[PDB]
């Protein structure tokens, strides 16, 4: 019962770092997923 | 035309061509008066 937990709460800070810098950059390249279809998916609707 | 562009285009914005499938599948399955005329606008006043 020890094994997980005492690996836990070794691993999670560096952890949240690991998903931290990725995100920044992602959700940067998320806009411009918006920004590759937007245009053409309001085509008919406007 | 929409299609080859789609080929060009890549599936990761598939969705944003769903109202043109809609535009497509459809046409598978598938007295006139002035309009904006303007004599509205016009005015009369009588108390002039």
């Amino acid at each position: 019962f020890a094994i997980m937990i005492l690996v836990n709460v070794f691993l999670r800070p560096s952890l949240m770092i690991i998903g931290y810098i990725a995100a920044i950059a992602l959700s940067y390249v998320g806009v411009w997923i918006l920004n590759a279809g937007f245009d053409h998916a309001i085509s008919y609707i406007q | 035309d929409f299609i080859a562009e789609a080929n060009a285009k890549g599936w990761i914005m598939a969705g944003s061509y769903f109202f043109d499938l809609v535009k497509l599948n459809g046409s598978a399955t598938e007295d006139q008066f002035d309009t904006g005329t303007g004599l509205d606008k016009s005015s009369f006043d009588p108390t002039q």
